[PDB]
DNA sequence: ATCAATATCCACCTGCAGATTCTACCAAAAGTGTATTTGGAAACTGCTCCATCAAAAGGCATGTTCAGCTGAATTCAGCTGAACATGCCTTTTGATGGAGCAGTTTCCAAATACACTTTTGGTAGAATCTGCAGGTGGATATTGAT
DNA sequence: ATCAATATCCACCTGCAGATTCTACCAAAAGTGTATTTGGAAACTGCTCCATCAAAAGGCATGTTCAGCTGAATTCAGCTGAACATGCCTTTTGATGGAGCAGTTTCCAAATACACTTTTGGTAGAATCTGCAGGTGGATATTGAT
């Protein structure tokens, strides 16, 4: 018990900085920002959802949450990524 | 065969659906959101880690401490602005004088 | 106690914020004002924990506690 | 009979502090405070230590940020020494009274 | 077609019981409404979160009352509980 | 055939709370009590806010309630105030305030 | 229809001059109601942008009131008085 | 002539929209305002009147506290005046543009 | 601006210890293959509301004058807060133990979620009522000039 | 210390735009009889957590000096408030057409539910390393002084 991100997070590491390393501290930062971006996009999603009375939070959702909460050039490219995974998922 | 080597990623497609269904956010969650989310999730980790990265490398240094996401947050405009209301331990301040406070 | 909260360390305080030239009586104004700071935090913190029936205050529930001031902090567990 | 120039030592103290990331309250004073202020709400807690060090992180980030405005407006003030009043017109716009 | 509930005749019966002889605009009808919804959002959410943070499914009239000490100020929050505690230990009463 | 609200000793409806609960995706399940004492504190806080905002129309010399008078209600009371310090209530005003250095010296 | 310039000019001198008032100030200099114009604008961009994204999701064509009021609460600005 | 001093009139203006609740901006010209910046963000959008008028009063609410701020930020400078100066001070400690 | 004498910073190197990184293994997820439910999209369409128009009217927005008095400069000197060398003591910190206690387990009796079947409590309009928004007018200040 | 000049009340009036009720269904509580859990309630550990001890070391509490900053006292150019003359354009009323919300059905592509089968990520030791913390030795930044 007691999951984190820690291996996700060195992994992305290695894909931008194979060189760098990352100190325990620095771990525990970016545990707590996967967190919170995680609980501020799908609490929006909720929200989203429950307006428009549906009981699924789609991509849809995800998408118009992150538009919501990223600022315009974040939003842009998270919402790149975002089709961009969801459409390489649907594929294959 | 899993679901995030499928989508591509590197953050744990499977997990963020576990914890979308468990954390009450709706009744039901489609099957692209957790992938989506994730993408999402991964997208903004890998900004903040390149921007961290170099800020340790500016420093002389090769692995990224808490003072280097704090100089690679407030320094940037739009992760700042996401984080206007974060606090980052151990991570300081950016250095800046008023002008008025200056010598002579 | 609080007074354990001395003025060099007030001084450090203030630097870090930028602050070249103090009045005396910001020393005992900072205190006022850092007493009135833990005392909602922590009366928050010590909600969480007599609702999980708990006698030790944990990083977690001074991390929820932040989180409702507007106060979030990363680096203990959220 | 070396002397620096009021405000120049200031400066330097500045331009070092900036820079750190130490946390700047003597932490036994400041753990002696956090149970006492605690001790009000339940008696006899006992505290991690990682919660007492979430506690003093937490505030002085704080008290660092609400420096920061104040010396804003002792500034606007056409002052450079930050006074009572300064910090009492900072924690009202910001709500906080 | 397309009824639409709201809080409306429960905010008027307390009005007559605490005002007999005070009325109430719709405006002022609509701003009690908004009241209400905020505040049980409010509850209902630190609630849903306390529950999570204690790995407990359910959110009991215990959740309900911490929900309402961390977000009610002082008096206000003594009352509350009062009034609280005082209903479900009478609804229990069967 | 009993209400709950009654049960409670209640005006504000407890079934109507108690479905809002479920259907608002706070938690998997939802205790009998907590609609109960929801709906008790939901009661007492209009309850406390109509109060004041009836003296207020009193004062005003106005037998109805309008938005102005739960502006100086809320506005006037410390705790409705800190716990509202966030809320804007539409057609409400603002307190009669001026700033003693604006006064005729 | 017709084109959309310069509507920010309708917040008139005299407006917001008695904004400052409802606000309690008694003196206010010329330079004020070019910078209230930009802050004003600012603050509606964000409200209507967040409100027009609500919209959007929920393919209507209709800003509606429900929209405004949940971007405000987005925007921390909670407003009682048009939950519907 | 009779004449009053200035700031008379300034207090007198002060006393009766703090008593008063209605909307200070004309109604037409802040519609029109609303319709242009909705414009530029989305064509074809078709607005409820209880949409603009919820903008208009969330709008008129945040100005009049704002200038509030902004009176407190003047009167510390021992001004009496506001000044862009003070309206930017206040949005700064507001965390409105640090 | 230099002259000179402090003290400050600031590289380059360097050596160790606390962390990191790297390994070798197990339960709890996560991926599958089936078998059903069903949410809410597609296809009408009933029908509120929104965008426009027309028009008359007077509440206000504009612009211009004028000069009261406020904000911006200046001078100045008392005295508050910075820089310091001193002397002393509270904070560090580092085992050492004992122990108060988060964390698990193992039940299960009490409390919930269900799936239906009746029973009303509320919500949507008609049907009735009525505060109070404007309108007026003396009674009362409130101001600002002599 | 008076007054005109105006602005500010406060009470009295009266039909109507905006509440209060009065009616009727019917969506949604409430009553019942089962099928799951939920999360305490005792019993027991391994921990993290206080408590001392016990030195030693910075780091702080103190008293001097005096540099220079905050505030008070004066001036005064001209910005911004008060008043007014004009006449524009926002308000108000009502009407229309029809765009596009919303209510209903009809029902597949997609989601939830198991029952298993595999795989991965969280753990608890093992094998290096990035820097911290010092050490010079050397330009710098300061501040007194021709």
């Amino acid at each position: 018990r007691k999951e984190s991100y820690s291996i996700y997070v060195y992994k992305v590491l290695k894909q931008v900085h194979p060189d760098t390393g990352i100190s325990s501290k620095a771990m525990g930062i970016m545990n707590s920002f996967v967190n919170d971006i995680f609980e501020r996009i799908a609490g929006e999603a909720s929200r989203l959802a429950h307006y428009n009375k549906r009981s699924t939070i789609t991509s849809r959702e995800i998408q118009t949450a992150v538009r919501l909460l990223l600022p315009g050039e974040l939003a842009k490219h998270a919402v790149s990524e975002g089709t961009k995974a969801v459409t390489k998922y649907t594929s294959a | 065969k899993t679901r995030s080597s499928r989508a591509g990623l590197q953050f744990p497609v499977g997990r963020v659906h576990r914890l979308l269904r468990k954390g009450n956010y709706s009744e039901r969650v489609g099957a692209g959101a957790p992938v989506y989310l994730a993408a999402v999730l991964e997208y903004l980790t890998a900004e903040i880690l390149e921007l961290a990265g170099n800020a340790a490398r500016d420093n002389k240094k090769t692995r990224i401490i808490p003072r280097h996401l704090q100089l690679a947050i407030r320094n940037d405009e739009e992760l700042n602005k996401l984080l206007g209301r974060v606090t980052i331990a151990q991570g300081g301040v950016l250095p800046n004088i008023q002008a008025v406070l200056l010598p002579k | 106690n609080i007074q354990g909260i001395t003025k060099p360390a007030i001084r450090r305080l203030a630097r870090r914020g930028g602050v070249k030239r103090i009045s005396g009586l910001i020393y005992e104004e900072t205190r006022g004002v850092l007493k009135v700071f833990l005392e909602n935090v922590i009366r928050d913190a010590v909600t969480y924990t007599e609702h999980a029936k708990r006698k030790t205050v944990t990083a977690m529930d001074v991390v929820y506690a932040l989180k409702r001031q507007g106060r979030t902090l990363y680096g203990f567990g959220g | 009979p070396h002397r620096y120039r009021p405000g120049t030592v200031a400066l330097r103290e500045i331009r070092r502090y900036q820079k750190s990331t130490e946390l700047l309250i003597r932490k036994l004073p400041f753990q002696r405070l956090v149970r006492e202020i605690a001790q009000d709400f339940k008696t006899d807690l006992r505290f991690q230590s990682a919660a007492i060090g979430a506690l003093q992180e937490a505030s002085e980030a704080y008290l660092v940020g609400l420096f920061e405005d104040t010396n804003l407006c002792a500034i606007h003030a056409k002052r450079v020494t930050i006074m009572p009043k300064d910090i009492q017109l900072a924690r009202r716009i910001r709500g906080e009274r």
